[PDB]
């Protein structure tokens, strides 16, 4: 491989270490699920331009329409964490336990 | 050996479409129907099993344990019905329902060729009797007692079951005719000796071996009557049953391996003897009994010579007979005065002559007094043992004597002596306890009187 | 929510799985997986109140981590073969990647923490349906791709899924937690099989699901979630406490129970291989889920807890909704072994 | 076809059958007062369906045939021997409370499901929201103790949130001195002994609590006593009323199938009420509870379904 | 007796017993014909008959 | 590991190939198809006993729905599972018969030219 | 009159059939071992000019 | 209350013998209880008992006990007249042995 | 001492306390999706050294 797939596969790496290491707030987390998407959209953009796949060219768009989905998803959650406390933080969702 | 089988599904419909008043004269009669039938299966080859079919055969070490099981199953009937009067008529078929599934399974057990099937039925012997400890004891022990009966049984079956699949990879089948006649020697490994441990635990933890024993005190004490008297009289002897048929693979392993059980064996006899010495419960020293008993058939299957396996058959068969007796004695005690300290009540026998007369042939039985059974399969076990090495004798010896003391003291702490003042309801016997008593008591001097009936496969 | 909105819920969910069932190509069934979650998200919030929420919001970070790991093994394969049918997936550390996903989605160990709060935030109905259809997908993916596992991981997984099963199992006195580890047990089971032989992680997973559905569908009967709730059932219904009884007893692995028949023939088939040690630690493992199971039967159903005196009223009611499939699920969750041979039919 | 999701995917839908008197009415006063009376006219003058108050035996007049059964097996509690014994050690007192809560959820439960069910009106005597006054006179009294009232708050808070207040609020005001000399010319020989002291607590329990907070969710109706005879002037006072601050106007068809799938389902309503808190007034033990339910399944039609039992003449059985 | 409507009257419902009975039949019927048909098509391919 | 889901000529849905004719039918008479039919009548009892009704005499067509159903869906079943052990016996056989270098037929010794060591029990 | 007699004791032939039903059985399943049926070489034996088979 | 819950007071034993004072302790009914006795009776030991123990005593000889017996004194007589001992140390004829060639 | 001490200690005791300790230490979880989560890195990351690395 080049330089620039191993560029994105550590790109990768550092938004998964970043949604899996929590702060405080749940945006921060939401937006490394995005990160993570849009690594996967260059990565796979990359591997189908290099080799000349051509019906494969259509597969990233799919990509980026569920990345949109999950990313609503989050923000519909989000929004009824708030209305419950006040805040975003990944701390008031303890009602349950192991 | 369908004949026999059929009849008892056909018990379970007719207890649960009878009349709310007529299910104990209706699962009595037919059960003694059944034991009348199975009668038959007493007419043995020399040579080889009755081999009925693919799936079920008959020798000479099973029959007598069927005629037993098909026997027990009308006195536990016959002894559930007192204390079980002001239950609900659906609760009392559900009981019924529970002993005739339980003498199901065991007839089953008993007669199935191959080791698997023989596995799966010997493990569904456990639902019932955890049911029936658990759902009608009486005292608030009896849960942590249906555990304790529970995980020690399966700790020691689920290695078997692993070992006994692999031998069926190994050998191809599991088939007892096909395994007897292709036996091959087992090797001195650590893969073989582990082999070993696997097919042996389980029996030794039915039985139980000494160490292992500590869930059947509990069980016998905390369960009803019927539970203690097929706890007693057929479940053990399943452990008994299994190693004879499961000893013909271990050869010649067993002599090496054979040791730490023996001693296990002789000293807890000893050791459980001297327990029942000291003991408040009168049902805990019927347990115990039952356990220094069950060490001698544990010695005698370990050794693995003639003499010793047809002292294990008879004494296995006697023991049965003798402990249900036992357990029913007791309990018509503690019905009378809801208590099992047992110098509670004393000096029964001013009170009741005809039970004083049955304990003390209970208590002559359980000492083995010539030439009843007991005593039969005592002296073969004692003689095979001496054979094997003369310093047994000592062992063995200081065990016939300490049994004495004990099943005597049992007595004499009950029938003899001085009446409790304050105890002012002690009824006359009724009929039925009588009668239980008779029917446990006759069929053993029946037996003594034609003993090649009972001396098993090696006679 | 609406009827018709709630039914075309469900209908998505079972399409995505049966398009992750379906298909040939990566794609497809990350879509699958993707459309699953989506319409399922809603289903655990049906009832509204801040404890769904929070279970579904640790649904949904759980389940979108796995996809996203997912869809980086599909592209690293991608990579090195271009290549995108489900097949021997010719790259490992793409497998590894593969693997720890579908652990993640199935809730095997480690990744099992997520189960027993998401089961536990939601109502019945929908911890009937987490915990009995959202297995089918990523087993079927597994099974799949079975040839090319490396049998160290998952096996380790799925001991680590048994152990802690039946270590989480014996300290709730919540049922849905219960249930949950169970369920995680179970799933060990199911995946302790999977590089020898797939007929047996399916028998296993049918048997699973059948006795899962009885159980909720009797937990459903008899409104509770607790066992104190439950110790109240046979003042009202014993019928009811006592075929749970023979349910948790088949549950246990118990003889001559249908729920026998999956670890015995698993045992037999990991003794076809050499693999003796694992059968065993699995079988002693799985007595500690039999000890739950036992203590709640003992709760419920062996020994009469006291009782309110507004009982009397429920006395006069019946009930109105009656589940037509549950005596058939209780009768094959019980009464099935005699048939264990026709699991030829499932290869 | 009985209601469900079914019934409400294709056809039937509650809004339509509301036809600006549907109107849950319920007349509260003190004891000995005639509200009953006023609840009957206002029921027949504007064409509603009339509930008596819910007694000891109310559950047992809408199931099965409406004979009241044994106290043993129903209620097991007096208020014949509350008004003698009050401060009983068997705990009389509040099981007594606790079961007439228990059966007056049950007939606001059937109140709504008869008004969802065909939209016609529903007046009833007393509520849920108005039970509490009787338990507070208890407690004031030293009647019950206080983890009586605990648990009374918690069944009352994970029950009475499920349902829709009244529209509109009737009270009927009597004196004290004037509930006393009523009691005293009814001839009840169990009344005579009821303490100015407790109806005094009764009033201060509605007039502090009641009527304040419920005035928040819909307009009260206050009547004193001489103008209460008056039932036409009553009902000519309800017609004139403009409701449009409770809850009720801001229920659309969704909340309504929910609210109508959870009145029926009788099971569902009354749920909360055995939560498994043992309180020694209300606990049984294990014995009496099986003797008693024994004793329950073999009524005359009790052991199987209302259609399954041929010992009261129920014909074609193995064809059901 | 009752006090309520009781929807399951005296009379069963009809239709429903009808519909119940008539599958019973019919599956029974199409049991026994498949098993006729299957030992006819078995004798010819192996030719016993 | 999957044995048969590769097999040729196998079609993806089909549950009874034609082949499957070539075997004999199991007999209506078939002990686990009694079974089944036992099952059937179970599930009808519990079903009985859950909506509280007479277990025995309440519902005889829906015990009668219920038997049925589980006896023909055996059969089916039973069926498929025949045809199952047979595919596997056959393909054994086959496999067999065509590496005869795999599975060589040795010499057969009598137990007399055997030499087998002997443990005594003492 | 036997009809209240007969209501109450049908189940007095339940076990009895069950025992004939599993002797028929028996005999059923011994009809399916008959492999070797007069050629053991202990006991192979000429036929009776009548009997068809030494054991059924 | 001091209490902690409703309970029925433990219930003191019934005795059979104030109803009836010839009980036999089978059933509260006498005629159910009477008849409870006798067929535990009469199929206990009149069919049970002494017709199984006539039945297993005269249980036919497949032991082959008399024929062994037989057997033995047929081989006895002629290995005495004959001269031969009357048991040799080898159940298996030698010369269907084939031992091992080497030794060494 | 020996039935009802030591040979109770050895088997059952041991074996309730220790399955009991275990169960008090796998279920004592708060419910913080930090802990757990971070708990997921590091076994995403000993799982690709330990397995992964070795094939
Ligand atoms: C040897 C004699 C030969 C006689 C031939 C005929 C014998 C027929 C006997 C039938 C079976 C015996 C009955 C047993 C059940 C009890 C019945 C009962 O309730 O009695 C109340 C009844 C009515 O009296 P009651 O006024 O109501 O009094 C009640 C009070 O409680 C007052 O009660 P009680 O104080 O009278 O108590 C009853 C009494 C007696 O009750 C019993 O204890 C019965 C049990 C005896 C001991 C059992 C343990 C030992 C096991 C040995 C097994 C042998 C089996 C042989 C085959 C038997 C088949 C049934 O107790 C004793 O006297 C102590 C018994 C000590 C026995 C020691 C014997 C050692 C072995 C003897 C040799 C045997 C082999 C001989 C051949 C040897 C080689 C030549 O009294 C009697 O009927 C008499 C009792 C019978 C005594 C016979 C003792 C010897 C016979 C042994 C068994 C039969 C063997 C037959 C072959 C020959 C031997
Ligand atoms: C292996 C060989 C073959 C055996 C196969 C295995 C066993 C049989 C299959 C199992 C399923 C069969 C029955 C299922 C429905 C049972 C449900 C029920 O409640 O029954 C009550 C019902 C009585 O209710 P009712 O008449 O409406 O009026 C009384 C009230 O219901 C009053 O009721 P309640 O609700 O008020 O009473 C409350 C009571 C009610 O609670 C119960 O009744 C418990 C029933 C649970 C059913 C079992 C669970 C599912 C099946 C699994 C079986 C496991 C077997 C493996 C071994 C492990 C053992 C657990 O609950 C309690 O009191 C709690 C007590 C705690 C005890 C815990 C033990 C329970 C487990 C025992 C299971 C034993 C196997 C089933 C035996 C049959 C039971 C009827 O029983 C019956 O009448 C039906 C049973 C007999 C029908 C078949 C007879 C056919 C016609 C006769 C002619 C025969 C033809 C021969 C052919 C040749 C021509 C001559
Ligand atoms: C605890 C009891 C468990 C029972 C489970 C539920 C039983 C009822 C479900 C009814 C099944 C419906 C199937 C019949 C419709 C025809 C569909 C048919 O075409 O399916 C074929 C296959 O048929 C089904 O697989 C057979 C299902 C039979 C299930 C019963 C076996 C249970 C084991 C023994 C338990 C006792 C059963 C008792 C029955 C009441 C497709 O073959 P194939 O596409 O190539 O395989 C896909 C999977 N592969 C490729 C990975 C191998
Ligand atoms: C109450 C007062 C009591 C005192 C008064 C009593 C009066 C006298 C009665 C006592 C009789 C004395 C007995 C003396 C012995 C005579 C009987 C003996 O000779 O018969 C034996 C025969 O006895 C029977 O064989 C033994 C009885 C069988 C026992 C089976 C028990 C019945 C089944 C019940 C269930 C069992 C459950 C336990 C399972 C193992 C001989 O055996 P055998 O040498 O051959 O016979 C040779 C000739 N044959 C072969 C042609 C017949
Ligand atoms: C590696 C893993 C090995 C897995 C071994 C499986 C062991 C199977 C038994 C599991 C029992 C667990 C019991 C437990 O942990 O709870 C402690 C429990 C607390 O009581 P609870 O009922 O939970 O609470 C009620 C009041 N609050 O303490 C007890 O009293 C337990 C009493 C009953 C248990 C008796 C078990 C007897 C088993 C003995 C032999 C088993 C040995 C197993 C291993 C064999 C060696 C290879
Ligand atoms: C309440 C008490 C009950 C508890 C008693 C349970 C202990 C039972 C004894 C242990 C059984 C384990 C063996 C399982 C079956 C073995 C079958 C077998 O033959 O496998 C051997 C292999 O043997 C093993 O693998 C056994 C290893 C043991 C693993 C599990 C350890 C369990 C605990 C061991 C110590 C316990 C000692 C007995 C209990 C003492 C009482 C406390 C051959 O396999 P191959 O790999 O093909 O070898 C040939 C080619 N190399
Ligand atoms: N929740 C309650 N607690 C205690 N007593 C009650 C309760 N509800 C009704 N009662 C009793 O019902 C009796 C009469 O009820 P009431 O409605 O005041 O008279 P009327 O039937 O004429 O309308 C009174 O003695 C009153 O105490």
């Amino acid at each position: 491989m080049p330089l620039v797939y191993m560029n994105i596969i550590m790109a990768f790496a550092i938004a998964l270490a970043g949604l899996l290491m929590y702060r405080s707030h749940l945006m921060s987390s939401l937006l490394c699920l995005e990160g993570m998407m849009l690594s996967l959209f260059i990565m796979s953009t990359l591997i189908i331009l290099n080799t000349h796949f051509t019906l494969a060219n259509m597969m990233p768009i799919i990509l980026l329409v569920f990345a949109a989905c999950e990313a609503a998803l989050g923000l519909s959650l989000l929004v009824m964490v708030s209305n419950t406390y006040g805040t975003d933080y990944v701390q008031n969702l303890n009602l349950l336990q192991c | 050996m369908l004949k026999i089988i059929i009849p008892t599904t056909m018990l379970l419909p007719m207890t649960w479409m009878s009349k709310h008043n007529m299910i104990w004269i209706n699962a009595t009669v037919h059960s003694l129907l059944i034991s009348l039938i199975s009668l038959s299966l007493l007419n043995q080859l020399g040579e080889n099993s009755l081999n009925f079919s693919l799936t079920f055969f008959s020798d000479s070490l099973s029959a007598p344990l069927l005629v037993l099981t098909t026997w027990l199953l009308p006195l536990m009937l016959m002894a559930s019905q007192s204390h079980l009067s002001k239950e609900t008529t659906t609760r009392k078929k559900l009981y019924i329902t529970m002993l005739i599934l339980l003498q199901l399974f065991l007839i089953m057990t008993f007669t199935a060729t191959e080791l698997i099937l023989f596995y799966i039925l010997f493990e569904a012997t456990l639902v019932p009797t955890l049911i029936i400890i658990t759902r009608w004891g009486n005292q608030t022990e009896r849960l942590n007692a249906g555990l304790y009966f529970l995980f020690y049984t399966l700790a020691g079956s689920l290695p078997l079951l692993v070992a006994l699949v692999y031998i069926q990879n190994t050998t191809g089948s599991l088939n007892f005719l096909i395994i007897h006649y292709w036996s091959h020697p087992l090797s001195n490994s650590w893969s073989n000796i582990f082999m070993w441990l696997a097919c042996i635990m389980a029996f030794m933890v039915k039985m139980p071996l000494y160490g292992l024993h500590l869930w059947l005190p509990k069980a016998h004490v905390e369960a009803p009557i019927a539970g203690s008297m097929v706890l007693a009289a057929v479940l053990l002897k399943l452990g008994g049953y299994g190693m004879m048929r499961i000893t013909t693979i271990l050869n010649p392993l067993t002599n090496y391996m054979a040791y730490p059980f023996l001693m296990l064996s002789m000293w807890g006899m000893i050791m459980t003897s001297s327990i029942c010495l000291r003991q408040t419960d009168l049902k805990s020293l019927i347990a115990y009994s039952s356990v220094s008993h069950m060490a001698l058939v544990i010695v005698a299957i370990m050794i693995q010579t003639p003499w010793s396996f047809m002292g294990a058959t008879a004494l296995m068969i006697a023991h049965g007979l003798t402990s249900s007796m036992l357990f029913c004695l007791a309990n018509t005690n503690y019905e009378r005065v809801h208590s099992r300290t047992m110098i509670l009540a004393r000096g029964l026998q001013t009170l009741l002559p005809l039970m004083a007369t049955w304990w003390l042939v209970a208590s002559l039985t359980n000492l083995a007094l010539p030439p009843s059974i007991n005593l039969i399969g005592e002296l073969f076990i004692i003689t095979a043992s001496f054979s094997w090495s003369n310093i047994t004798i000592i062992l063995m010896g200081m065990n016939m004597m300490i049994t004495a003391l004990y099943s005597l003291y049992m007595l004499i702490t009950t029938q003899r002596g001085k009446y409790t003042h304050h105890i002012n309801n002690i009824k006359p016997s009724f009929t039925r306890e009588n009668a239980l008593m008779a029917l446990h008591i006759l069929p053993l001097l029946l037996l003594t009187l034609n003993p090649k009936m009972i001396l098993g496969p090696l006679y | 929510m609406n009827p018709i909105i709630y039914t075309t819920l469900i209908m998505t969910v079972m399409s995505g799985t049966m398009l992750v069932m379906i298909s040939s190509h990566w794609l497809l069934i990350w879509i699958g997986f993707e459309m699953n979650l989506l319409a399922m998200i809603p289903v655990l919030m049906k009832n509204f109140n801040p404890r769904a929420t929070e279970a579904a919001t640790k649904y949904f970070l759980t389940q979108a981590t796995a996809s996203m790991m997912l869809m980086m093994a599909i592209i690293i394969n991608l990579l090195y073969s271009g290549q995108w049918t489900i097949t021997k997936m010719f790259n490992p550390v793409a497998m590894t990647m593969m693997t720890m996903a579908l652990a993640m989605k199935l809730g095997l160990s480690p990744f099992h923490f997520w189960v027993p709060e998401v089961t536990q935030g939601i109502s019945l109905q929908a911890g009937l349906l987490l915990l009995t259809w959202q297995k089918l997908a990523p087993l079927s993916v597994l099974c799949q791709i079975s040839q090319s596992i490396n049998p160290n991981l998952m096996l380790t997984m799925a001991m680590l899924s048994i152990l802690i099963g039946g270590w989480g199992g014996l300290n709730q006195t919540q049922l849905r937690k219960i249930m949950a580890y169970s369920s995680i047990a179970h799933m060990g089971w199911m995946t302790a099989v999977l590089p020898y032989n797939t007929t047996m992680t399916i028998l296993n997973l049918l048997i699973y699901i059948t006795m899962t559905l009885a159980m909720f569908m009797l937990l459903i009967h008899s409104s509770a979630t607790t066992t104190l709730s439950l110790s109240h059932t046979w003042n009202k219904m014993p019928v009811i406490t006592s075929l749970m009884m023979v349910t948790l007893l088949s549950m246990g692995g118990l003889p001559p129970l249908s729920g026998f028949m999956p670890k015995w023939m698993i045992i037999q088939e990991m003794t076809k291989n050499e693999s003796i040690i694992m059968p065993t630690l699995m079988a002693m493992t799985a007595l500690l889920n039999l000890y739950f199971y036992m203590r709640l039967a003992y709760s419920s159903s062996l020994t009469m807890f006291p009782s309110t005196n507004n009982m009397k009223m429920k006395w006069q009611f019946e009930h109105t909704k009656q589940m037509k499939l549950l005596p058939t699920m209780i009768v094959l969750s019980t009464l099935v072994l005699p048939m264990t041979p026709a699991l030829s039919s499932l290869n | 076809l009985q209601y469900g999701p079914l019934a409400f995917v294709l056809g039937e839908r509650t809004t339509r059958k509301l036809t600006e008197t549907s109107k849950v009415i319920t007349v509260d006063g003190n004891i000995c007062s005639g509200k009953g009376r006023l609840a009957r006219e206002i029921a027949e003058k504007l064409g509603l369906r009339h509930f008596p108050e819910a007694g000891i035996h109310y559950a047992d007049s809408t199931t099965g045939d409406g004979k009241p059964l044994d106290v043993q097996l129903s209620g097991n509690c007096s208020l014949e021997k509350f008004y003698d014994d009050p401060k009983s050690n068997d705990g009389n007192s509040y099981r007594l409370q606790s079961w007439l809560y228990a059966s007056r959820l049950l007939q606001y439960a059937d109140a709504l499901e008869h008004l969802l069910s065909t939209g016609q009106g529903v007046v009833l005597e007393r509520s849920i929201y108005s039970d509490f006054v009787f338990l507070e006179a208890m407690y004031r009294q030293g009647f019950i103790r206080k983890q009586c009232v605990e648990h009374y708050n918690e069944v009352k808070k994970v029950t009475a949130c499920e349902y829709l207040p009244p529209h509109v609020v009737v009270y009927v005001d009597v004196p004290v001195p004037e509930i006393q000399s009523r009691i005293q010319k009814k001839g009840n020989p169990h009344e005579m002994k009821i303490t100015a002291a407790y109806l005094q607590d009764i009033e201060n329990a509605y007039k502090k609590t009641f009527l304040p907070e419920m005035s928040e969710k819909c307009e009260v109706l206050q009547y004193s006593a001489r103008e209460a005879e008056d039932a036409e002037k009553v009902v000519e006072d309800i017609e004139y009323l403009k409701c449009d601050k409770g809850p009720w106007p801001d229920q659309d068809d969704r909340t309504f199938h929910r609210l109508r799938m959870l009145v029926q389902n009788k099971l569902e309503v009354l749920n909360y009420t055995t939560i498994p808190v043992y309180l020694p007034e209300i606990t049984i033990g294990a014995h009496q509870s099986d003797r008693v339910f024994q004793k329950f399944t073999e009524l005359p039609g009790r052991k199987y379904s209302p259609g399954y039992n041929e010992d009261v003449g129920d014909k074609w059985i193995w064809l059901k | 007796k009752f006090y309520i409507r009781e929807p399951p009257h005296g009379s069963p419902d009809w239709l429903k017993v009808g519909l119940t009975l008539g599958t019973s039949v019919f599956l029974w019927i199409y049991l026994i014909k498949q098993h006729k048909e299957d030992v006819l098509e078995y004798k010819r391919r192996n030719g016993l008959e | 590991m999957t044995m048969m889901s590769g097999r040729p000529g196998r079609v993806p849905l089909q549950f009874l190939p034609n082949e499957a004719r070539s075997l004999p039918p199991p007999k209506l008479t078939d002990p686990r198809l009694v079974y089944m039919g036992f099952l059937g009548y179970c599930s009808g009892l519990i079903d009985n006993a859950i909506r509280r009704r007479p277990v025995v005499s309440a519902g005889l067509h829906r015990q009668l729905l219920y038997v049925t159903s589980f006896v023909f869906f055996g059969y089916y079943l039973l069926k498929r599972q025949d045809y199952m052990y047979a595919l596997r016996d056959h393909d054994m056989f086959a496999y067999v018969k065509s590496h005869p270098e795999d599975f060589p037929e040795k010499d057969k010794k009598t137990y007399g030219e055997i030499l087998e060591e002997f443990h005594p029990v003492r | 009159n036997v009809l209240q007699i007969v209501r109450d004791h049908w189940v007095h032939i339940l076990v009895p059939v069950g025992f004939v039903f599993g002797c028929y059985l028996d005999r059923r399943s011994d009809e399916k071992l008959t492999a070797f049926r007069n050629k053991s070489l202990l006991f192979k034996r000429e036929l009776r000019p009548n009997e068809e088979v030494t054991w059924k | 209350p001091t209490i902690r819950l409703q309970e029925d007071p433990d219930p003191e034993d019934e005795n059979l013998y104030e109803k009836n004072p010839d009980s036999h302790g089978y059933d509260k009914d006498p005629i159910v209880d009477l008849w409870n006795m006798r067929v535990v009776f009469f199929f206990g030991f009149s069919i049970v008992l002494v017709l199984g123990s006539t039945f297993v005593a005269y249980l036919p000889d497949y032991r082959m006990q008399e024929w062994a017996r037989r057997e033995a004194e047929r081989l006895v007589k002629y290995r005495e007249a004959n001269g031969l001992p009357l048991m040799e140390s080898n159940c298996f004829d030698p010369n269907k042995i084939q031992l091992p060639e080497d030794e060494d | 001492l020996l039935d009802l001490i030591w040979l109770e200690t050895i088997l059952p005791k041991t074996t309730s306390f220790i399955q009991m300790k275990m169960s008090i230490m796998v279920s004592n979880q708060k419910g913080l999706i930090k802990l757990y989560f971070l708990s997921f890195l590091i076994t995403i990351m000993i799982s690709m050294t330990l397995f992964n690395y070795h094939e």
